[PDB]
């Protein structure tokens, strides 16, 4: 229960 | 459905962000902004809520509202244990904050005092939070990629390692 980083 | 957000929890927690965060407040009013960490401290729900609830003021296009929300957000780290650091060591929390320093994202219609704030905290928390390992993954990102050029000074103390 997370999302995955928001790569830039 | 959206679980407690939806419901009187949310809608209460909201409504002291608003208070706490109400650009008309002549300065900071911590009446308000220590009990919006009550309320999270009592709340099952509390730090889920209350990260989103931030995130959304913090994102604010209004300087002054966003900046007091970075304060209170600043104040819940102190006043509302691991259960709260626990909610913003989450990507889901944590990306919401890079949205408001990357210009690919609301990067451009951010002021700067927003933006070093949040790194400034990013990396506080990094210094602070070692157990918070998504946090310094965010942090050394925003490094990778030319936001963050060099740590910042950040505001210590002798209960600071």
């Amino acid at each position: 229960s997370d999302e995955d980083l928001l790569h830039i | 459905a959206m679980g407690s957000m939806a419901e009187a929890e949310g809608e209460s927690l909201e409504s002291w962000l608003n208070k706490a965060t109400n650009p008309s407040n002549r300065q900071e009013d911590w009446e308000y902004i220590i009990g919006f960490c009550d309320q999270i401290n009592k709340e099952l729900e509390g730090p889920q809520i209350a990260v989103r609830l931030l995130a959304h003021k913090i994102q604010s296009p209004q300087e002054w509202e966003a900046l007091q929300a970075l304060t209170v957000l600043e104040a819940c780290m102190k006043n509302c244990g691991r259960r709260f650091h626990n909610e913003v060591g989450k990507f889901r929390f944590l990306n919401e904050l890079i949205k408001v320093v990357s210009p690919k994202y609301l990067g451009d219609r951010v002021s700067e005092k927003v933006k070093t704030k949040v790194i400034e905290l990013l990396y506080s928390w990094t210094m602070a939070l070692p157990e918070e390992a998504k946090i310094k993954d965010a942090y050394h990102m925003l490094k990778r990629q030319g936001i963050v050029q060099s740590d910042p000074p950040i505001p210590v103390d002798r209960t600071l390692i």
